[PDB]
């Protein structure tokens, strides 16, 4: 599991810039797809695209334990993540917490914090 | 220079993470302590930006390393480092 950060934009407006972060990659896409589902049931996959296309902004940090570094990721290859996590529910035609400093911290120390 | 991503958390509410992202390390220092002054809104010595950053609930800089294409992490003590060389 590799933590990641996840940035994101939701409109133009600068001030909607937020971020979170996840345990593995897979939960911060899984937290796309929620954010997906809770801006509509049933959907086909070019919403899917298009939503993530929509955002004004969306990208992954993604920890890589051999260099203690995070390795960016950008939206072109999160939709092709995110939709082969969706892909099995979409239509288709035819048919408590850690903070980023502590992390660092420890991080610089030589010391991951693993869950 | 180096991209870099400005990661803060205002209060205890998760609602109240924004980052920013600058083309530079300088660029993203510059926009912390402008930050600060706004606040602030006079003068202020290193100790009261110390004290602003110990109030956020969360800081820290991911700054994009050419050796390894991958970004490292800084911390709200290394953030203060180059606050303090910024005033000396």
């Amino acid at each position: 599991s590799s933590h990641t950060v996840l940035l994101i934009q939701t409109s133009p407006r600068l001030d909607s810039r937020t971020w979170g972060d996840y345990e593995s990659v897979t939960d911060a896409l899984d937290a796309l797809c929620k954010m997906f589902e809770d801006f509509l049931v049933t959907y086909d996959v070019s919403q899917v695209y298009e939503f993530l296309d929509k955002l004004s902004d969306v990208s992954m940090m993604i920890f890589n334990r051999e260099t203690g570094q995070y390795i960016g990721r950008t939206r072109a290859w999160i939709k092709q993540q995110v939709y082969e996590m969706m892909r099995g529910r979409c239509q288709h035609p035819g048919s408590k917490r850690i903070t980023l400093n502590e992390r660092f911290g420890v991080l610089e120390k030589g010391y991951t914090i693993q869950a | 220079s180096s991209h870099t991503v400005l990661l803060i958390q205002t209060s205890p509410r998760l609602d109240s993470r924004t980052w920013g992202d600058y083309e530079s390390v300088t660029d993203a220092l510059d926009a912390l302590c402008k930050m600060f002054e706004d606040f602030l809104s006079v003068t202020y010595d290193v100790s009261q930006v110390y004290e602003f950053l110990d109030k956020l609930s969360d800081v820290s800089m991911m700054i994009f390393n050419r050796e390894t294409g991958q970004y490292i992490g800084r911390t709200r003590a290394w953030i203060k480092q180059q606050v303090y060389e910024m005033m000396r």
